């Protein structure tokens, strides 16, 4: 027998060491991660926390997670145990981000110099700028919709459907939560959950990673980070920067070097707030490394951390929407 | 009401050759066929109902095939060639209209 | 493994219009469609067209719209190519080859001298 | 004793193996596929996935649909395990689609080329066009009404008896969902679960297809197709094109070919949508096959997969209405 | 002990080989159908499936049906249990028939002729006619009435007493429904269930009989036939037209030959819809006989099946009212 | 329609040189190219599909590479040096177009 005294159905043993899906013969079991037989099959290695039924807080256990029992309207990007589902909604208009200090020094200087006179304001509440209902997040809201009906808001997908049919601080009042049943593959909604009961944990127990690589809109990705202070968040593994951007945003390192549709990692921008940035220099003054990008491997995670990537070619604004770019870039 | 016409009417000598005894009606025919056998002047029985299956009480050696407007009947060893006309009936709605041919 | 054996050769009269034939023994003709590229000189590989033998249906290239004509026979399982209006421009080697050009024929070599 | 995993009432080595259902006096019970017994007697084979339930995320299970423990309403296209029983509600009125973009080129093309220039959007919202609530489904509608009471909406039937009594984009809001009860053969509708918590799943979970062949009308079948991302989504059986036109359309081969009242499968003209054209390529040309009318065998089917076929002697629009056809057909 | 799949209390073995109901002293109980004591005492050979809990899909199962543990209000004819037991409600207003084709040929075409160009359509939908409701089915309405309060509708009774006080298409709005309890002889009236969760199952499963041989009025009963499409359907007994006519409306045979109240069953004309009509005549075809009057016992029914029947000495309409007669019986 | 162009036509004399026969399409490609092999006047076959594996009947000494637009063949050992024409097709969409190279 397993301890799991998480109780999320997968041993905690194997939660710690790593553990993987694969499929014999159209029937899925778990196996703990072996080395020279699952790497060569694409699986990925899982690690989960052994004291937590969920990882990042999200009503979907680090089991649905993996083994597909979850509801299939989640974003492949939150299936990872560490990668927050929650969703985000938002209404030419664009996402906006409420405050950013970088820019008035050289683009360049995050190289050398981390955080002090650049930082960026965070912000959990949903904003928006113009000049329809849009979920960018990785979670459905089934039954309730937003303040600036049996029909859902599915995540990359609008409200209305494309052929049917200066701010906007859109709050954060979602609907109930859809939980997979474990009797049966039917899925229900439980009337009296509710997303804001679990919103406000997710934003505490992750870190919020937000990134602008594919069509110039943020994406607003949180990881399962370790907080030291909790006892219970020390059950979390260990999360490095390059692996959150890996399992969250899509990178992928084919020669170890970090790239995102052919884009490499220098090429981005990284931004941090006040007390990011002091966490990210102490780390970097331990290590010996004045830069980050070369170290990437070896800087960890903490809880209530919010890092924002940004793209070097192309000029920001205060609320973060390519308005320009360089000269040579926009002529070819 | 339904006139019942068939492709061949004379058989041609033709010895160790394919053998098909067809009929066309004026409209379709949902398989309401029947297939009749004659001696000289005497036994006059059916074979085949439903263009498909036998009396029962007939050998096997007959075998009715087709579907939709033309339904041929097949022999696979031929023994005797003599005059014996045949009937072809269809049985979609009245009255009930007969065929001809001649085999065997 | 996959060979095509055709005439050894042929007499025609001068200006005389010649068919090539192939045949396609070497798997099921109705099942895969059969193409046709000729190569000429100062123009690399140029591909003719495609016919697909069960129902007949063709597509051609935007220069071989008209010049050539694509048909086949079940009977025999083989498959002709039709030229119309045979002009000096004309006179290239014509390769048939099945679904993803996988197996090519034996195409002559003309030579007048 | 059988594991039976998914907890489905079928043993998961039967669902794997194949697995068919034979009355011997009156009396039903299930059989593992035998051929030479079973085949003579006209029975399908059936396959299913061992780790769901309910292979195709409707909520009627492959116990149910098989042994005919099911509402008697269900049209017997869906009583498949791999074919969804979900509604579809409707209102010289007539099915429409989206939007078209193959016609410009010739008709024979698919034959030789497949996707690119050619491709179909595809929404999953009901829509209809006007020059009496219509079910076009396969599952019923009891208590709720659409928007653009005890009586249902039957599938192949009008909410208005016959004898009784310019776009109409027609809502997904649906009624709840009769579930045939275990204990006794008496069906009660759940207040609790409604239809719209299920078609989500229904339609991330499942390969949509098109069919015109009857009618010149448009009907809108899902097949379960195996989605290699989420690991659940792998346990259900491999499904070819070819499999799932039989069991869904009614397709039948006698020898080899298939045709549909007679026509041959080849009369029909194959339309992809961007993703679905591009995954039908990849298998094609790893197939070495670039036509795709002689390999529908081995072509397989995936997740979030449309694939739309219409009728080739009769010429479309762009809401795919047969306006007109060509001269020899009209004239004879 | 007994396997009884079904749970209807009865033994699934008795149900396939028949059995009967008797009492010895003053107590009932169960006993397989044994000739030579049975059918002296005109006890009726009783069928049923095995694997349903009531093989008419009505909510009284076979025990309670036959036993007679059921609302005393049901009609003795649907204590069969091949006979559905659902009510019909209606509204000098007499019962009409939706639309009718026979009746331009010769009456006596019956004979000799099946199908083709005679049938009638048929609409289960409620339906009258004019120039005070009324219950002809076999089972009880309590608490709702239907659109064109704690009293009941019985049935063959009138909704308000007859001391008491040009179309009608009359919906099939019904109440809830009243089930026996098994823990003691009270019976109460389920809220959850209705009729209109139930009247769609017994509309699929079973075959309609319409007949007018008594007072010229249409009375609608439903038999429970064997649809070979579903497996579970197929647990049914084999229905005969002789039978489904002896069990529904108490056609007696004392010589080999049906009588209603003396009148001889070649007395009456046979109508049959356009699937109904087709399968009769490949059921003909197959028996080589072209008559269908004495072939009454070889007939087998199935789902779906819509069988209407009048009599020839009267003159009927479209809507299925005895107009007129032939001279000499209207003389005398 | 799709223009088919290769970066080097003829092959210099470089004895223990790497080698890499490229083609360069107008557009971009899809993976979607085949290796064709030709020896003197006879033997007209491909050797891989898609850019990447081979026909199953043809030895691994042949391997192709490359992402995008630009496909590269390498030559693990060559063995010969002789006149025989290469043919470069992609697949992405009509017409079917070829293109060149000199090796082996
Ligand atoms: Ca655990
Ligand atoms: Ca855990
Ligand atoms: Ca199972
Ligand atoms: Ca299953
Ligand atoms: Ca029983
Ligand atoms: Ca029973």
């Amino acid at each position: 027998t397993v301890p799991d005294r998480d109780n999320d159905g997968i041993p905690d043993s194997l939660e710690v060491e790593g553990y993987t899906v694969d499929v014999k013969n159209k029937r899925t079991f778990l196996s703990p991660w072996i080395s020279n037989i699952h790497e060569k099959k694409g699986l990925t290695k899982y690690k989960s926390s052994p004291e937590k039924w969920s990882t990042a807080s999200d009503p979907y256990s680090d089991f649905e997670k993996v083994t597909g029992r979850i509801d299939k309207n989640v974003s492949p990007e939150a299936r990872h145990p560490l990668v927050a589902a929650y969703p985000i909604v938002h209404v030419s208009t664009s996402r906006t981000h409420t405050s950013e200090v970088h820019g008035n020094a050289e683009v360049h200087a995050s190289f050398f110099d981390i955080g002090g006179s650049v930082s960026a304001g965070f912000s959990n509440s949903n904003s928006s700028t113009v000049a329809r209902y849009v979920n960018t997040g990785t979670a459905p809201i089934y039954n309730v919709l937003p303040t600036t009906l049996s029909q859902i808001l599915a995540p990359n997908n609008y409200y209305p459907s494309k052929n049917l049919a200066l701010r906007l601080d859109t709050d954060q009042v979602y609907g109930n939560i859809a939980t997979y049943n474990f009797e049966n593959g039917r899925v229900r909604v439980d009337t009296g959950s509710n997303w804001s009961e679990v919103l406000p944990q997710i934003q505490e127990t992750t870190a919020r990673i937000i990134f602008n690589g594919k069509d110039l809109n943020l994406v607003e990705r949180r990881i399962a980070a370790v907080n030291p202070s909790d006892p219970l968040e020390t059950t979390k593994p260990d999360m490095t920067l390059k692996e959150a951007l890996k399992i969250a945003f899509g990178f992928n390192e084919p020669n170890g070097n970090l790239q995102y549709q052919g884009k490499d990692i220098t090429e981005f921008d990284f931004n941090f707030d006040q007390q990011t940035s002091q966490n990210i220099k102490n780390q970097l003054a331990e290590l010996n490394a004045t830069n980050i990008y070369t170290v990437l491997d070896k800087i960890k995670l903490n809880a209530k951390m919010n890092i924002l990537i940004r793209d070097k070619r192309f000029h920001y604004d205060r609320n973060n929407i390519a308005v320009g770019a360089d000269e040579s870039v926009v002529k070819e | 009401a339904a006139a019942a016409a068939a492709a061949a009417a004379a058989a041609a000598a033709a010895a160790a050759a394919a053998a098909a005894i067809s009929c066309r009606a004026s409209q379709d025919i949902s398989n309401y066929l029947n297939w009749y056998a004659a001696a000289a002047a005497a036994a006059a029985a059916l074979l085949i109902y439903y263009t498909s299956r036998l009396h029962s009480e007939v050998p096997s050696r007959f075998s009715g095939s087709g579907s939709g407007t033309d339904y041929s009947l097949t022999i696979a060893a031929a023994a005797a060639a003599a005059a014996a006309a045949a009937f072809c009936q269809q049985g979609k709605t009245l009255p009930w209209t007969f065929g001809g041919g001649t085999k065997l | 493994a996959a060979a095509a054996a055709a005439a050894a050769a042929a007499a025609a009269a001068a200006a005389a219009a010649a068919a090539a034939a192939a045949k396609a023994s070497g798997y099921i003709f109705t099942n895969y469609n059969m193409h046709w590229v000729a190569a000429a000189a100062a123009a690399a590989a140029e591909w003719i067209g495609a016919i697909y033998p069960r129902t007949g249906d063709t597509s051609y290239n935007q220069k071989f719209k008209g010049k050539a004509t694509l048909t086949a026979d079940k009977s025999s399982s083989t498959a002709y190519a039709a030229a119309a209006a045979a002009a000096a421009a004309a006179a290239a080697a014509a390769a048939c080859a099945r679904d993803g050009f996988a197996y090519w024929a034996a195409a002559a070599a003309a030579a007048a001298a």
